RNA sequence: AGUAGUAACAAGAGG
RNA sequence: ACCUCUGCUUCUGCU
């Protein structure tokens, strides 16, 4: 569902910054990410202590939802929901846009002496859009 | 006991020169010639300009 | 006309061509043979370095151990390991004064490490020298031989889990008169002498380092036992923890924050600079970095770090340095001989060196026997001074950043100042003053402060221009780094993990590539096809239209015929290339979903086919690389797991030697581990915990999944009875 | 012989 | 002779 736009030739300094490159994070650190697969996927095995959270809560009932009678091994569903739901970050060269949605599509859209106007399709972040405002 | 018995033969490699072939050789490999020796293998078709 | 490539420099910068000079589509060098030659080598060479030090015979081991430490200071440009702890120390206090409160923070979270870190960290090196078989083995293979070997002889405080409590039972394993292990002739009891043990435990073995690229001649490279490793992991933690709050440190950020950080330093010098100074940058390197570090100098380090910090820590934490200091390096496989006359050849092993006739050698190997000879005990080297190769990377960084350091103008109070940027031996030392010679003067400073500490720069190896351009560890900065995608080079093929992992890391090396080492976009085109046909060949995995003939061919071919839209066939199925520069980003079984015949996917997809060997999730869609330089890499891929997401065949030597059983053992062991996971699925997410036995855990589970299954209405009342009947008969079982 | 290149291969091990 | 096994496994390290 993207756009694009036309290719303009240029020189431009791309410096390398931290940027996100995971869209569709749910912004937890690794132990609520743990937290909340460990009640995902082995619930019995939990241990003493449960979620406070109330993200947790609300991701974990979803989830409980999307995948109940699911046979893919769970060792997979872990590690996707571990790859999905954690902020990964990166150093990269980059000249425009930071977001991740952007960031995704780098190799595509910036080159040495280009850039490939474009747009993914999908919404913004409210985030993002604010602090594009705000720029 | 063998009396040459001896560790194997661990000496620099012989030295050699330079000879006119070797430039020859590579003038030569950066020529056309008149055929097309490589064949390549499909791409996704071409969509963003 | 005459060709020459090297002409194009006549007008393009050096930088902006220097990816011509990579020669990296050949085979990189490899060693044939034993390493015993370089370990002799690098033996005598940090002996010679020190050789004006102090002679000792050790207790223990009787070892003869050099200490050139506070010993002559140099008289010429020759390396040098004459280190002068005083002047560690003030560079470490230096250090120190520069950054009130990191030494403390570095501390304390070190401490934290070790009061949290489980005994099974020590499963994530490499190849590991093994005491209880005088051979190396996988580090988790390693661990165990210790802990069993360990429990056996009285030593269990590891059984907590906790790492410190192997380490304690590691330093009270030397009190030992004699330890037993069990050699394989059947099975054979050994007592093992105090002494014979502790040189084991103090053993680092030795071979030659393969595939490096650069270098007309090979070097040897070791590998420490499970006695050491443990804590050469807390000082190295220490270490990284300080590395990482000095602006001055290369470790541990890689590719792309190392040269943000390195462009960083510049702009800060600049700044900091007047516009009447000039400003020179030394692209530097130092002789023989690891023979020149030395033990004793780690450990006056370490305690001038941990200041103030509890005593049982810092003397923890020194464990490492005096082992260092005691080492004695396993002298490698030997050397083989050949008889011209009666056409044979033999091997005789780095054993036979202390005794065997010197008849058989040549010149230059009977020469470093001799030389070895005095410090030759049960069979290894004593090598008192020296590090060996990169066992100490992070804190000699610390010693090399604490010289950087000293550069400040509030310190020197001089007409030259200096700063930069150090990672292990390399460095970029940027000079500032009003006149050349002064920097001539700033550069002499920070030398000669260098020997006095055992660093020695390599004259041969480093070169000083006005800032603006340099390098850095293969990065060639003209004012801002430039590209230098020949180093990548070697990782554009088919990595070998199975098909479905090599079709993911192969697009993902071409976008990453586009990103960060200026892979233009028609190249690109051209290395998805090149690599496309790559995968087909060597998977044998042709398209199914075509006319090849492998032992795959007409299996494909059915496939082929029977699809009805072949579009969604995978590559790896006989299927079409989906990939341009658009798509690079998305898994094959993503990019061809909607296009796949229901009957395919779903058999592709099927969860229950005897192909996909997962094992765990922090190791799932991880490949480990070795790239063109430095350490093997672990690297992530994103792809969708299904029947060809195979695992290839193992070795089979071993059936062939006293070793064999090793095979069985491991069998029994992922059966018992298999079953485990069948009652705790968690544990193959994260490590379970407990001091339970794996049985008790496993009737415990199923008593209570039973009852469960039971109110739920999952299970039958008769099922549930036999399940807990099954456990009762188990119980009574596990009772002989 | 040849590969190679500071030490190896030019089959090893076992019966 | 001939038989059997083996093709990274006595040798691939460190942040
Ligand atoms: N600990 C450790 N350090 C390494 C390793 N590989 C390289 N280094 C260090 O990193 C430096 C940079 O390597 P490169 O510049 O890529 O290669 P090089 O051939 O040594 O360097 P040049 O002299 O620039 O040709 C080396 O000189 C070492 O100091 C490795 O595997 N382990
Ligand atoms: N594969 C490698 C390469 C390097 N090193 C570490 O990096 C240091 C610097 O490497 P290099 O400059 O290549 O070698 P030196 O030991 O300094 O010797 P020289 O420069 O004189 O060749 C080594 O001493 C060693 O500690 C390592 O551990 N593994
Ligand atoms: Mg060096
Ligand atoms: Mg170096």
């Amino acid at each position: 569902h993207g756009t694009f736009g036309p290719v303009k030739f240029y020189n431009q300094v791309k410096v390398r910054k931290r940027v996100d490159i995971n869209p569709g994070h749910k912004d937890l650190t690794s132990r609520e990410a743990q937290e909340v697969i460990m009640e995902v996927v082995f619930p019995n095995e939990v241990g003493a202590r449960t979620l406070s959270s109330d993200a947790q809560l609300t991701i974990t009932k979803e989830k409980k939802e999307e995948l109940k009678n699911c046979k893919i091994s769970p060792i997979m569903v872990a590690y996707m929901l571990e790859r999905e739901l954690v902020r990964r970050t990166r150093f990269l060269p980059i000249a425009g846009a930071t977001s991740s949605t952007y960031v995704e599509v780098l190799h595509l859209t910036q080159g040495t002496c280009w850039e490939q106007q474009y747009t993914p399709g999908g919404e913004a972040e409210n985030d993002d859009l604010d602090q594009t405002l705000i720029i | 006991e063998v009396p040459d018995l001896f560790q194997y033969k661990s000496e620099p490699p012989e030295k050699r020169k330079l000879a006119s072939w070797i430039q020859s050789e590579f003038n030569k490999a950066s020529e056309l010639t008149n055929s097309n020796w490589i064949e390549f293998d499909e791409l996704g078709n071409d969509v963003a300009p | 006309m005459d060709v020459n490539p090297m002409l194009i420099f006549l007008k393009v910068p050096v930088q902006n061509a220097i990816s011509t000079t990579f020669p990296y589509t050949g085979d990189p060098p490899y060693s044939h043979g034993t390493g015993t030659g370089y370990t002799m080598d690098t033996v005598i060479r940090t002996h010679d370095y020190s050789s004006r030090g102090i002679w000792k015979t050790n207790s223990e081991t009787g070892a003869q151990q050099l200490n050139p430490i506070d010993g002559p200071l140099p008289e010429d440009n020759e390396p040098s390991g004459y280190a002068q702890t005083d002047c560690v120390l003030e560079l470490i206090e230096g250090l120190d004064r520069s950054h009130p409160g990191l030494f403390e923070t570095a501390c304390q979270e070190t401490i934290d490490a070790i009061q949290q870190t489980r005994v099974d960290k020590l499963t994530q090196g490499r190849q590991t020298y093994d005491w209880t078989l005088n051979r190396n083995q996988p580090a988790a293979t390693a661990l165990a031989n210790t802990i069993e070997v360990f429990r056996k002889n009285g030593y269990k405080l590891n059984e907590s889990g906790r790492l410190i409590d192997f380490l304690k039972d590691v330093l009270l394993s030397f009190e030992n008169d004699s330890m037993e292990v069990t050699t394989h002739f059947g099975k054979k009891r050994v007592k093992l002498t105090k002494k014979n043990y502790l040189i084991r435990a103090l053993t680092l073995n030795t071979m030659t380092k393969d595939a490096e690229r650069g270098k007309l001649k090979r070097r040897a490279i070791a590998t420490p036992g499970m006695q050491i490793r443990g804590f050469v992991y807390f000082v190295e933690l220490l270490a990284r923890n300080i590395c990482e709050r000095l602006e001055q440190s290369g470790l541990p950020v890689g590719g792309n924050e190392k040269k943000a950080k390195l462009a960083n330093v510049i702009k800060k010098m600049m700044a900091k600079s007047t516009d009447e100074e000039l400003s020179y940058t030394i692209t530097g390197d130092n002789t023989k970095w690891n023979e020149n570090q030395n033990p004793r100098i780690f450990l006056a380090m370490v305690l001038r770090i941990t200041a103030g910090q509890p005593e049982w820590f810092r003397d923890l934490l020194a464990v490492a340095p005096i082992m260092f200091s005691n080492k004695v390096a396993r002298l490698g496989r030997g050397y083989m001989f050949e008889s011209k006359s009666m056409h044979l050849r033999t091997q005789i092993s780095a054993e036979n060196l202390s005794d065997i006739n010197l008849r058989y050698f040549n010149e230059d190997t009977k020469k470093k026997i001799e030389k070895i000879r005095h410090l030759m005990v049960e069979g290894t080297a004593s090598l008192s001074p020296g590090m060996m190769m990169g066992m100490f990377n992070m804190l000699s960084t610390v010693l090399g950043v604490s010289v950087l350091n000293l550069g400040q103008r509030e310190i020197l109070k001089r007409t030259y100042w200096w700063d930069g940027l150090q990672s292990s031996d390399d460095f970029a030392l940027i000079i500032n003053g009003h006149f050349k010679e002064d920097i001539q003067q700033g550069v002499n400073h920070f030398y000669r402060t260098c020997k006095l500490v055992g660093i020695n720069m390599s004259q041969k190896k480093s070169y000083i221009n006005k800032t603006g351009t340099f390098e850095f560890t293969s990065f060639f900065y003209r004012y801002g780094f430039v590209a230098n995608f020949s180093m990548e080079l070697p990782s554009f093929g088919v990595a070998g993990n199975n098909e479905s992992a090599d079709m993911s890391i192969g697009t993902t090396v071409i976008k990453t590539n586009m990103i960060n080492n200026d892979l233009g976009p028609a190249t690109a085109q051209m290395a998805i096809q090149l690599f496309i046909k790559d995968y087909r060949y060597t998977y044998r995995c042709h398209r199914g239209d075509t006319n090849l003939e492998t032992r795959r061919t007409k299996s494909i071919k059915r496939l082929w015929t029977e699809t009805i839209s072949k579009a969604g066939l995978l590559v790896a199925d006989g299927g079409p290339n989906p990939y341009n520069l658009r798509n690079l980003h998305i898994p094959e079984v993503c990019l061809k979903w909607s296009l796949m015949d229901p009957d395919y996917r779903g058999r592709l997809c099927n969860p229950n086919n005897p192909f996909v060997h997962h094992m765990e999730v922090e190791s799932t869609n991880l490949a480990v690389v070795m790239p063109a330089h430095g350490p093997a890499k672990s690297l992530e891929y994103d792809a969708v797991a299904t029947t060809h997401s195979w695992t290839p065949k193992r070795n089979r030597s071993i059936l062939n030697t006293n070793q064999r059983g090793i095979l069985e053992d491991e069998r029994i062991y992922q059966k018992c581990c298999q079953v485990f996971e069948k009652f705790f699925p968690s544990s193959t997410y994260r490590r379970p915990i407990g001091m339970a036995s794996m049985l008790d855990a496993m009737l415990s589970r199923a008593r209570i999944d039973a009852r469960i299954d039971l109110e739920s209405g999952r299970i039958s009342s008769q099922d549930f009875s036999e399940i807990t009947n099954t456990c009762k008969a188990i119980e009574a079982l596990k009772r002989q």
